[PDB]
């Protein structure tokens, strides 16, 4: 009888967007907020008045 | 392998008259390469730390 959204198939492409895809990423806050120091070694010591 | 020399007799017609043949012969002597080797692994951190 009659031609179905079946009955045609691939002559009807699906489309795509990215628009939902981008996430922006958050660094550490501790690395924002604090000092740093460029360690050289596994170990450093710091002595501190108890 | 050297060849033998012999004291030889005049004769036509006897084995004492013959002079007597001999061989030299050579040998074969083989270098063959054969493979020597060790690994050794380390930590990366290791070697940053040295």
């Amino acid at each position: 009888a009659d031609i179905s959204r079946s009955e045609v198939a691939t002559l009807i492409q699906e489309a795509y967007a990215n628009d939902l895809l981008a996430s922006a990423k958050k660094g550490s806050t501790v690395l924002q907020a604090f000092p740093t120091v460029n360690m050289g070694t596994k170990t450093t010591h710091l002595p501190v008045l108890a | 392998t050297l060849p033998g020399a012999s004291w030889v007799s005049e004769s036509a017609t006897e084995p004492e008259g013959v002079k007597p043949t001999s061989e030299a012969t050579w040998a074969d002597r083989t270098l063959v390469a054969e493979e020597v080797a060790v690994i050794i692994p380390v930590h990366e951190n290791v070697v940053d730390d040295a």
